Formats: structure tokens, C-alpha cells, sequence
């Protein structure tokens, strides 16, 4: 790996920087190097990898959602041939979209899920197994659309079991999961009433269990906490 | 869209 | 070229999709395909070519920026030392920055530029030409930086000449070329008077010619010229 | 910065 040379600590710091400077591409590069160290991700390790994929796959996602309501529109009666670079091209983002999902879902799966023990980390990794499926899931087409939404999903509730037992509702990571996975439900799934009970659910769990709150923790979880009440405004 | 984090 | 293969028409319209989707790099290699065709460029050709790589180095730019400010800081007194990693990273952006102007440096050179005789072609890729040496200017500290800004200059001086004696003095290019090059003349060269006057004759000559103008053309006109006087006012 | 096209 491009990589391989250079320090844990220097991926990290070169990381934050490129993070500064928006350059996605490059934190992700970075922090795929400090992954393929083999050592353990610290709390803000984990958050780094998290934000560097997710800038990177939401590019894609966005332009790839551009390019498929061309698409879309030239397969429309009285549109005009205009051949075939649309769907090249779309299958050209298409494409590396999928790399980069293939490329984080390998990280998890090589070996950061299965050295992750306490549950802040493997919530957190397989919360982003299942987004990462979820986003493979968006895009498929074919034979194997159902085991790709079965694996989102899979990896949600393995999640969801371990932050209902293991972290108080207003976790920001428990929060976080919630609201993805009723994304999940209301977007890949086509289950809207599961995607709204499970958003109302977290929502007024969390509500009570504010009072145990510092300050600092209650503005980290009551900032989440709209976005759920968010997508109800949205879903109803 | 829906928000996601 | 990793472009060869694909029609000149499909790497237009598919550069056509890229600026729609946002895809600035995808954009500039479908250009860059293009334009290694063989074949001149028309004026909505010309103007692609330009946009792409304008957005793409505008980017790299910001990003230069940002590392830079972080460098100079790191090296004040009272700053603690943090290792190579800031120069290091500084320099990667600025290495593919450098890469980027010299490959449409290339595209000018081989052969835009002298295959170009109308006005309007001649004059917009001499701008170019003025714009991209002026981008490596901005990142040079060595023993060639004299050099560098006089290419910028030499570039620019010559669309000058000819802007001034083939255009009319509303023509968009002839005022997006004197924007630039009074640009140039203040941060580059260190000429901020030149710069100034450059600015204000470009402004008051542009303006005794309005009266020529259709509506849209006044409107295309007037659009460039409140940039030379938002640059005045910052100037002033 | 100043404005350039
Ligand atoms: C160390 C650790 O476990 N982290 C770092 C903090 C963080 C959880 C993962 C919680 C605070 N936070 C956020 O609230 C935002 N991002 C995420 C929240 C939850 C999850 Cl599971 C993933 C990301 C970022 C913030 C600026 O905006 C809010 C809306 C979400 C960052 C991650
Ligand atoms: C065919 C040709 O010669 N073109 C296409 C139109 C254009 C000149 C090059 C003139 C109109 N235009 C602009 O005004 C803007 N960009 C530029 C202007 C001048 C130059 Cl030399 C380069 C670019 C774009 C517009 C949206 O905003 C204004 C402020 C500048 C596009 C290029
Ligand atoms: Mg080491
Ligand atoms: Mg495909
Ligand atoms: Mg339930
Ligand atoms: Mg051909
Ligand atoms: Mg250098
Ligand atoms: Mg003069």
C-alpha cells in the first residue's frame, strides 16, 4: 500500500489536515493507512475514518443521483436518442462509488469488527457496516440487490441489540445508528411505518433520559435528536 | 433527502 | 491516452454531464481528451475546456492556501514542533497543483495556441496561458520564479495587444483578460497602481461602449465589469 | 481574494 511507508502518527496528523483543507479523498487515503497499520482506532481515530469515507461516498452519491435523473429522463417517451454516454457515464461513478464502499467495507471486515470489544467501537463500525451497505444497496440493480439490503440490515440490528444493552439512550452513537437505520428502513427496506415507530421510539427514550445530562453531553445528544424529529417532519 | 450522520 | 479510444463528441457531451454532476476532474480529462483530438475548439468548447480546469485548480488553490497559513504559523516563534509533516503535505498539494497547470500549459502549447487565428480563440487561450503560469507564480520560490511571472506576463501582454486592436472594448473576453491581468499586476508583481489603472480604464472605456449593446450583451458586459469595480473598491 | 474569471 501506498501507505506502507509512512508513520501511524504522521497518517493520523496529515489526516487532520486534510480534513482543514477539505481534501476527502486524501484524509480517507490517510486514514485507510493508519487502519492498515493493524492497531486498534481510538475514539477520535474512529470519528477521522468515519468523516473522511462519508465526505467521499456522499460526493459520489450526489452526483450519481444527478446522473440517474438524466438517465431517467432520456428513457422518457418523445426523448430524443442521444446514444449511449449517459449510461456510460453513470456506470463510470457507479462504479467507483462501489469501490469506495467495497474499499471501507473491507477495512471493517479486515479486522477492525472483529478487535472491536467495547461497544462504543463495534457499534460505531457496525453502524457504518450497515451505511456502507446501505449505499451498495442504493445503486443495485440486479441478483443481488436482496442479500446486499439483507447484509445492510443485518449488520443495523447487530448494532441495535449491543447499543439497547450497552449505552444509555441518549448516546450519541446509540442516536446516530437509530436514526441511519430508520433511514434504512423508510429508503431500502420500504417498511415507512417501521422507519417512523423506531424514529418516535429513540426520540422520546432519549427525551427522558436528558435530565442525567452535563451541559456538554445534552447539546451532543439533543443535536441529533432534531434530526430524528427532522425526518418525522418530513414522514408525516 | 433524509438526514443521516 | 487513457482518452483515445472515446469519440471527440462523447468525451463533449460526457464533459457536458460532469459539469452538471460537479465531477470538475472528471470534467478536465474529457476535455483533455478532446482537445487531443487534433481538431480546433469552438467558442462553447473553448469555454469547457476552461471552466473545467479553472475549478479544479481553484480547488487545489484554496486547499494550498489553507496548509500554507498552517506552515507559516508552525514556524513563529513559541510554535512547538511537530516533525516534516505540514511541509510534506503543503508540498504533495502543491506538486499536484504544479501538475495540473503544466498539463494545460501542454494542451496550449501542443497545439491550441498556434492553430488559433480568430481573435476570440487567440486572445482566450492567451489568457489562459497568463491564468496558468500566474498559478504556478503564486506556489514558486526558487530560482525560476522570475521566470515563471514573466511567462505570466508575456502571455497576458500579448491578448493584450490583441484584444485591444481586433475587440470591442465590451467584448466579455477583452474585460475577463484585463480582470486577470490587473490581478496579476497587484498580487503577483507587485505593481498595484498598475493594477488600479488598469482596472479603471478597462471600467470607463467598457462603459462609453454600452450604448452599442443589445439587452443580453449589455447584460453579459455590465456582469464583468461590476467584478473590475468590487476588485477597484477592495483596491481603493 | 480579488475576482478573476
Ligand atoms: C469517539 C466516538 O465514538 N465518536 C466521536 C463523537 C461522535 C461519535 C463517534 C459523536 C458526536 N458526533 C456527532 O454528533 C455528529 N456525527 C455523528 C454522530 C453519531 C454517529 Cl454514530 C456518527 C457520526 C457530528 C456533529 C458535528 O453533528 C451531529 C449531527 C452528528 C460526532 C461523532
Ligand atoms: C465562446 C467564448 O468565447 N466564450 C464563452 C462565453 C464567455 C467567453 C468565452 C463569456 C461569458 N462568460 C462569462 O462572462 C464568465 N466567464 C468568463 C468570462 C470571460 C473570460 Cl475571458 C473567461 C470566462 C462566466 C459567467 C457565468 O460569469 C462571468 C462573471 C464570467 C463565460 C465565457
Ligand atoms: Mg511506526
Ligand atoms: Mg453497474
Ligand atoms: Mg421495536
Ligand atoms: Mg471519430
Ligand atoms: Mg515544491
Ligand atoms: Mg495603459
Amino acid at each position: 500500500g501506498a501507505m506502507g511507508s509512512m508513520e501511524r502518527a504522521s497518517l493520523i496528523q496529515k489526516a487532520k489536515l486534510a480534513e482543514q483543507a477539505e481534501r476527502y479523498e486524501d484524509m480517507a487515503a490517510f486514514m485507510k493507512g493508519a487502519v492498515e497499520k493493524g492497531e486498534e482506532l481510538s475514539c477520535e481515530e474512529r470519528n477521522l475514518l468515519s468523516v473522511a469515507y462519508k465526505n467521499v461516498v456522499g460526493g459520489q452519491r450526489a452526483a450519481w443521483r444527478v446522473l440517474s435523473s438524466i438517465e431517467q429522463k432520456s428513457n422518457e417517451e418523445g426523448s430524443e436518442e442521444k446514444g449511449p454516454e449517459v449510461r456510460e457515464y453513470r456506470e463510470k461513478v457507479e462504479t467507483e462509488l462501489q469501490g469506495v464502499c467495497d474499499t471501507v467495507l473491507g477495512l471493517l471486515d479486515s479486522h477492525l469488527i472483529k478487535e472491536a470489544g467495547d461497544a462504543e467501537s463495534r457499534v460505531f463500525y457496525l453502524k457504518m457496516k450497515g451505511d456502507y451497505y446501505r449505499y451498495l444497496a442504493e445503486v443495485a440493480t440486479g441478483d443481488d440487490k436482496k442479500r446486499i439490503i439483507d447484509s445492510a440490515r443485518s449488520a443495523y440490528q447487530e448494532a441495535m441489540d449491543i447499543s439497547k444493552k450497552e449505552m444509555p439512550p441518549t448516546n450519541p452513537i446509540r442516536l446516530g445508528l437509530a436514526l441511519n437505520f430508520s433511514v434504512f428502513h423508510y429508503e431500502i427496506a420500504n417498511s415507512p411505518e417501521e422507519a417512523i415507530s423506531l424514529a418516535k421510539t429513540t426520540f422520546d427514550e432519549a427525551m427522558a433520559d436528558l435530565h442525567t445530562l452535563s451541559e456538554d453531553s445534552y447539546k451532543d445528544s439533543t443535536l441529533i435528536m432534531q434530526l430524528l424529529r427532522d425526518n418525522l417532519t418530513l414522514w408525516t | 433527502f433524509p438526514a443521516t450522520v
